[PDB]
């Protein structure tokens, strides 16, 4: 983990010919990156500095992966032998389906390999995605300082647009701090400094949410805390009490002296070991008072366990970008999937044409648009390991019938994937009855193939494989599911059996304990039914709660199910692998998942989320209400909680009501919070999905993301969590429990 | 360090030679002040 | 053998101080004002609400003619209000953003300021007319004698009397240990008291620059002070939620205004015109007006939402203005 | 390498105390005894339409009638400032031009750009094709009928011979990109401004970097040479002009102001050397005084960024080329 | 490596033994030039419209 560092060849600049295939118009701009590592600004075509949020970059592909120009007007201008090493395209956008391109082209040699490697390092950096609150206000000040007009000054039409809840405050708050406050005038960029913009935001909003904290910690009449009143503010109110204090040591009066000397503005308080009120309104959104600690965000999990004991992020018919009937399949959707953190994709290989025999991808019997197979595996082998080095599981729906297309698609995977295609069993784990699967460590950097060795939609009419395609299937393998007592008696842990959403609900509730007892040895993927033709998603928490691994969603339509499966896989270093909790992967001590009581062996937790307030939540003057879900085992799932809608009074509302309790959660390393904040009228604003065993207690700022887990600049909440340990007709017995979870 | 404390000795020695005004006449004079101005008060 | 032989006398005469109070312990106001009827039930109403500030109001001060009031805020904006017609007469900005005091003149053509930047900046009625630097602590409260001399109270445990034509600490006062949070003048301006942070109320004589009387009694901070209008008694705030009433003639505390269901501490004290009422502020956003000679609540002035930071009746006692932390400086009557 | 660092820098402080020993009176002190020029206003006399994209460079002729311009379309156009008749129309083979020039004979017009190669046109077709820069070309100026000095982006300059087409002397010594250059009216020395804030003064006789000048804190975009031959004025991206001398080895004035923030693009002097016509980035050209450091009029006439200037040898008028395909001639 | 630092001293070596004149004469050479040429420069003072070719 490193803070975002800008290398010297990005701060000064290079010269890039920016072109666009739409209007066929290319300028000559000089790219820069500001020294914080926030924006990518260049002086525009009519002398107005554009930007691009560097956290809103999904990939920066260069070289042979880039987008070449197809218009001979632009092609004769840029000069199209080896000069496709100076190109650079920077894709962006909120969702996978909506991506914009910025087709640059460098003018000096070997300056595009340097840039596109050092822009992808700045877009996928953890500490500039889980950053502080005070960092996310310097990311909204640098946006205001870069975009000057032609004269070179900051226009006041931009400060009245960014903080635009009511512009009668901003016209007043600019006029009282000593700037030019008219609608058409300009502020010079060296009289609009960070000490002034900090004084701008204090005059803008009124903060009783902070001031309610300053009465409970003892600051009564003097405008400063002591060192002692802060040293037992952290160790009494903001310390996670599940953890062992011998390994996580409490705060010392020599260690808290640095927290004063890092934040306190005045000098008469710095030498006396005292922190003022502005020093405490700076500390609450500092880089130590975060909602999550940095042990549950980097690659720190026991990666030695076998492959049957992991949540693997996966997908279902991931080549589609629309509904399952009359959509349009693409090949860019794989690159956006495998970069997000997916680890199991789906390919529907169909028989090609009688002119020339090569396979391709489409949905069966729906006349959806077709993409060719050869360019899919090149869009897989390129970007399989750009964000996470942990193995990818291809999952064919082999529907062809000719023998020559079977061998041709076998020669493609042994050529495009190179040595990353696992064609041989490992030395340590051979395929015999009674062994376990490999670990992700020993498969790190490899690619497996899932195919038959030697309401289903289309996956039931599948063909018998041949001797060439069956050579690649080594560890993960599909076999038609017969029974449970046949599976455990046979004990081949290199088998798997797919289940649709319907036929796995008939086997979630009929016998859940034998399902988990089978899901410690073997695999079983879960993919939704064919009657969700608008590509909506079932909840994945239905089938993690019995320990299925590859629970598959539709990555194109981001409802609350797909906003879960990209907020619970942001942890463990965005690697797409999460370790199952201990009693779901251990061959001795089993448990019923539907337990209304606690289990002897898992410690239980208790949670009390209080949603106090939240700043800068919307562009228009309207009320905000906050929903606090908590998914988990079916005795943990509570989806009824909501605050009351505020009045929309100012930039920050204040909710003053009772906290939301979660008293007895039986399995807390499986549960996960969710704090969504809506507009009054169903319009989304933000959400953040937190795990339960890792969340700290105390007063924190939750900085909201959008619906695809990209950080929003301005909006946040100020919530107060309080975690602590716990001190105390078969179908309708179970179908009445899951109805809080199905929705 | 003793000169800080030797200021306090001259601080408290002047507290010995102060005339004692007892609370009998003094608190009744505070009683007599509220009665002599009892109708010149726009917050009653 | 020397550092111990002073402490035998450093607490010898202090025991003669309290034993002098036992010889003077004759009566309290509970046993001498028990035949005095109370004032009944006191109700007020929000007469005028002076919108126009942008952040927390931290101080105020009435004028001399009971008409104009100043109000320094936390955004750094002195506004000289007109109470009769709801008018912002001036609006002086500041070069010191963090303010904690304000003042006015007895003749009425000068204003002051102060705060965290250790500088007291007299203005003219608008440009920066003077500047007073020399404190090594935060400025907390400053008052005027006349058009020429100005007293302050600072965070470097020292009060200071200044001259406005030179701009130097002419007379400096020492003797507290903690911070000095508020001060007030006698109506003759012959002797002024101030309350510290470490639970003391010391009286400084202005003509000599040396204390003559030291009070005790509190167990926590002191955050306000104000005089009885005859100049022989005064009253403080606290953090332990009890105001007091000291006797400058009798050298002893006389009456505590303690009450149950009262946990928030005072942040502003000022008497009334005839000295029957003691008003106060709290952290329950109310403004409990206390009767003086009975030690009892008599009315609640509840019109705010965030805490009360300043309070004060006029020089004739007609109105009363409370300035809270919601930028809403009301006027009650 | 340890001994080389200190003995080099020890002479670099031998410059400063020698500079401080010379700096007895800066130029603002002596010129106070002379009245200023007051106000001077120029109007748009002619206007030159016919270009299609952004205009990058221009250079008047010594016969003081024609000029030239080099647009982003790769459309080199030779104008006539008397009748507004396009006398020729020369289409390039590389549309990324960045500069142009003009010869004192009037017979040769050069134009090069991002394509690293300084083409030379006859007055029509190319005669000589001068190549040898391994970076982009930024500015070139003619000496005479046969010699041209270019300024690449490979941190060098050059001194060509177009009858042969080979580089005679490689004027090296810069540490960053070379942005613009300017010959002398006696055609014996020239200057060069960089992206290292480093003006210089070379000589065409021997090939050595004769003097070196620093002082700015940003890039240097354009430098003009005084009509005496004694001074040269530069322009930086810190919104300032300065004025050096070859003898005083230091800045003599500093033509800055508040409410001027964006950079500069092109400067030049007048016929006498009294004015100093800068062309800024906020679309206006200012007129300073070379002695008084006060403004004397603004040429607020363009609608996009002003990117090149040039003042005739007869001193009749100036011309400003912008990014909106327009050449305005101001007198 | 060392040779670029060698020639950096050797280019700076001839910068040591340079000669100068005072700025009081340098600001007098410039001040002689403008006032001896201000009578004919057509940008300080305008010209008649007959001799002016752009009107
Ligand atoms: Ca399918």
């Amino acid at each position: 983990l490193e803070p975002p560092t800008v290398v010297e060849t990005l701060r000064r600049g290079s010269k890039f010919i920016k072109w666009d295939e739409e209007t066929s118009s290319r300028n000559l701009v000089t790219l820069r990156v500001d020294p914080n590592g926030f924006f990518l600004y260049w002086t525009g075509p009519n002398m107005e500095v554009d930007t691009l949020d560097i956290s809103s970059i999904r990939d920066t592909r260069t070289g042979r992966y880039a987008r070449l120009p197809k218009d001979p007007k632009i092609r004769e201008v840029l000069g199209f032998a080896r000069l496709e090493e100076k190109l650079m395209t920077v894709v962006s956008g909120p969702d996978p389906v909506n991506t914009v391109f910025l087709n640059f082209m460098a003018v000096q040699d070997d300056t595009a390999k340097v840039w596109s490697e050092e822009l992808f390092k700045l877009a996928m950096n953890i500490l500039a995605q889980n950053a502080s609150r005070n960092t996310f206000l310097r990311k909204a000040y640098t946006k205001l300082k870069l975009q000057v007009n032609q004269d070179g000054r900051i226009p006041v039409k931009n400060i009245l647009k960014m903080f635009s809840a009511d512009k009668k405050r901003v016209e007043t708050a600019l006029e009282s701090c000593g700037l030019k406050f008219n609608r058409s005038e300009s502020i010079r960029p060296d009289e609009f400094s960070l000490e002034i913009f900090e004084r701008f935001l204090n005059k803008l909003c009124l903060r009783p949410d902070i001031d309610k904290i300053l009465l409970e910690i003892g600051a009564k009449g003097k405008p400063y805390l002591t060192l002692e009143q802060l040293m037992d503010f952290i160790n009494q109110k903001q310390r996670d009490p599940r953890l062992n204090e011998v390994l996580y040591p409490p705060l010392r009066p020599s260690q808290a002296r640095l927290l004063i000397e890092k934040y306190e503005p005045n000098q008469q308080f710095l030498e006396r070991d005292q922190m003022s009120m502005e020093g405490f309104s700076r500390y609450l959104g500092g880089e130590e008072n975060g909602i999550l600690p940095l042990e549950a965000l980097d690659l720190s999990t026991d990666m030695t366990q076998p492959l049957s004991a992991y949540f693997i992020n996966s997908s279902h018919n991931t080549y589609l970008t629309a509904g399952q009937l009359a959509g349009t399949s693409s090949v860019e959707m794989y690159r956006q999937a495998l970069l997000w953190g997916c680890r199991c994709v789906e390919l529907d290989v169909w028989k090609g044409r009688p002119p020339e025999e090569e396979p391709f991808i489409t949905h069966g019997f729906t006349m959806t648009t077709e993409v060719p197979l050869r360019d899919v595996l090149e869009a897989i082998a390129e970007t399989a390991f750009k964000t996470s080095p942990y193995p990818v599981i291809l999952s064919f729906e082999n529907h062809v019938d000719s023998a020559k297309q079977q061998a041709k698609m076998a020669e493609y995977c042994r050529s495009i994937f190179g040595d990353a295609l696992l064609i041989e069993p490992l030395d340590k784990y051979p395929l015999a009855p009674g062994v376990p699967l490999p670990s992700p460590q020993d498969l790190m950097g490899r690619i497996l193939v899932k195919n038959k060795k030697r309401d289903e939609g289309t996956a039931s009419s599948e063909v018998n494989a041949t001797e060439e395609m069956s050579t690649l299937v080594n560890y993960i393998e599909p076999v038609k599911f017969k029974s449970f007592e046949a599976a455990r008696k046979r004990n081949k842990c290199f088998e798997m059996s797919s289940f649709v959403e319907t036929k796995a609900m008939e086997q979630l509730t009929k016998s859940p304990m034998e399902f988990v007892e089978y899901n410690k040895q073997q695999l079983s993927r879960i993919y939704p039914k064919g009657t969700r033709v608008d590509s909506s998603n079932y909840m994945p928490q239905l089938f993690w709660n019995v320990g299925c691994q590859l629970v598959a969603l539709n990555f194109q339509t981001l409802d609350v199910a797909m906003q879960l499966n990209a907020g619970v896989f942001e942890y463990n270093g965005r690697s797409g692998y999460l370790l199952k909790p201990e009693f779901m992967r251990r061959p001795d001590k089993s448990f019923d998942p539907f337990t209304e009581v606690i289990v002897d062996g898992i410690v239980a937790n208790a949670l009390r989320v209080k949603v106090i307030s939240g700043q800068f939540l919307s562009d228009r003057k309207v009320g905000i209400y906050v929903e606090v879900d908590m998914f988990g085992l079916p005795v943990d799932t509570r989806r009824k909680y909501r605050t009351r809608t505020s009045q929309g009074n100012s930039f920050n509302p204040v909710w003053d009501e009772e906290p939301f309790d979660f008293p007895k959660v039986v399995l807390p390393t499986l549960a996960s919070l969710r704090i969504a904040a809506f507009e009054e009228g169903g319009k989304f604003v933000g959400h953040r999905i937190l795990p339960v065993s890792a969340i700290r207690s105390g007063y924190h700022y939750v900085c909201l993301r959008n619906e695809a887990n990209q950080p929003l600049c301005l909006p946040a909440l100020l919530i107060y969590t309080e975690a602590s340990d716990y001190i105390p007709s078969l179908m309708d017995q179970r179908a009445r429990q899951l109805a809080a979870l199905i929705g | 360090s003793i000169a800080q404390a030797r200021k306090l000795v001259e601080q408290l020695k002047m507290e010995a030679n102060i005339d004692r005004i007892k609370v009998s006449k003094a608190a009744a004079d505070l009683m007599a002040y509220c009665e002599a101005h009892a109708k010149e008060d726009p917050l009653l | 053998s020397e550092l111990d032989q002073l402490r035998q006398e450093a607490e010898q005469l202090k025991n003669q101080i309290r034993d002098a109070r036992k010889a003077c312990a004759d009566a309290t106001l509970s046993q001498i004002t028990n035949n005095i009827d109370p004032v009944g039930r006191i109700q007020m109403r929000t007469r005028r609400t002076l919108r126009g500030h942008l952040a927390k109001i931290y101080a105020m001060h009435w004028g001399t003619d009971s008409r104009l009031l100043v109000s320094a805020s936390q955004d750094g904006k002195l506004i000289i209000w007109d109470s009769y017609t709801t008018n912002k007469v001036h609006a002086i900005p500041l070069r010191s953003s963090w303010v904690m005091t304000c003042a006015y003149a007895p003749s009425g053509n000068y204003v002051a300021c102060g705060g965290l930047d250790n500088i007291c900046s007299i203005y003219n009625l608008v440009r920066v007319s003077r500047e007073l630097a020399g404190h090594t602590g935060y400025l907390s409260c400053c008052r005027f004698l006349d058009d020429n001399q100005i007293v302050t109270s600072s965070g470097d445990t020292t009060c200071a009397l200044w001259d406005i034509e030179t701009g130097q600490q002419t007379t400096t006062f020492t003797g507290h240990t903690g911070d000095v949070m508020s001060l007030s003048l006698a109506p003759d301006t012959r002797l002024f008291v101030s309350g510290a942070c470490d639970a003391s109320a010391k009286l400084w004589d202005v003509r000599e620059g040396m204390c003559r009387q030291t009070f005790t009694g509190h167990e926590s901070d002191i955050n306000a002070i104000c005089f009885f209008p005859n100049g022989n008694a005064f009253a403080t705030g606290s953090d332990d939620a009890t105001c007091r009433l000291f006797d400058l003639r009798a050298d002893q505390e006389l009456m505590t205004y303690s009450h149950d269901n009262i946990i928030c501490g005072i942040t502003s004290v000022s008497f009334s015109k005839s000295g029957r009422l003691l008003l106060a502020g709290y952290d329950d956003f109310n403004c409990n007006v206390w009767d003086a000679l009975k030690a009892d609540r008599a009315g609640v002035l509840a019109g705010h939402d965030n805490r009360v930071s300043c309070l004060g009746v006029t020089d004739d006692g007609m109105a009363v203005a409370t300035g809270s932390w919601d930028s809403f400086l009301k006027i009650w009557n």
